[PDB]
């Protein structure tokens, strides 16, 4: 399997972007395999 | 290894994204599982990684050390499969864990967007997108995953 990288852009903050998405406050656990879960 | 954001492809399908900074390529472990990466005519080998953090670096140690300030809006520089890079500004939420709080962005993109960088207002990479949770309505929230610069 040929895994390869290709440039996609410059890393630059964009001025005058409008905020989207909410800001959830979540109780979370992280296991030793790197998986996050929600604490119920 | 010029600085910038890159797609991670398999031959093609886009399986992720990563950041080249200071000669080191940074992505999420689940994107490559440490496999070698072709870059033009060269090969990049894994140097450091951690399954629990879900991070891997190539060519040298992890270089990204900017931290979310816990207060300010951030930008996901999303590089979705088949689409141009785009900046999405958001106020992070919080993953509250037994080991501390981690900023988290409520932005939902295809699996192959994994590794896209999240930026502060100075353009520094405060972490990578794509290890997260699915909430009750089916939408996604990603940790702002940052490594340690030793
Ligand atoms: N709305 C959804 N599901 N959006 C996701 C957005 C993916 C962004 C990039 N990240 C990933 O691919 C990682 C890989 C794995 C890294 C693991 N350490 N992924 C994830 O973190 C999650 C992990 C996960 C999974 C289930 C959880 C349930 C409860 C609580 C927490 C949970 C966490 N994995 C997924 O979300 C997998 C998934 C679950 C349900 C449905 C889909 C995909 C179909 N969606 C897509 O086919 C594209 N979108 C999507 O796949």
């Amino acid at each position: 399997v040929d895994m390869y990288i290709e440039r996609a852009g410059d890393i630059t903050w964009e001025k005058d972007a409008e905020v989207t998405g909410n800001s959830p406050r979540l109780d979370v656990a992280l296991d030793e395999s790197g998986d996050f879960s929600l604490v119920e | 290894t010029t600085d910038g954001v890159y797609r991670v492809m398999t031959r093609s399908t886009q399986v992720g994204v990563g950041v080249m900074q200071e000669g080191v390529f940074h992505t999420m472990w689940h994107v490559t599982k440490g496999a070698a990466l072709r870059s033009g005519e060269g090969r990049l080998d894994p140097y450091w990684g951690d399954v629990k953090q879900d991070l891997v670096s190539y060519c040298g140690p992890w270089k990204l050390d900017a931290a979310w300030d816990g207060l300010s809006e951030v930008q996901l520089l999303a590089v979705p499969p088949g689409e141009r890079a785009k900046n999405i500004q958001t106020l992070p939420g919080i993953f509250k864990t037994k080991d501390g709080d981690i900023g988290a962005v409520a932005l939902d993109y295809p699996a192959g967007t994994s590794g896209s960088p999240i930026l502060d207002k100075c353009g520094r990479v405060i972490g990578l997108y794509g290890n997260g949770v699915v909430i009750k309505n089916g939408s996604y929230v990603s940790a702002i995953t940052q490594g340690k610069r030793e």
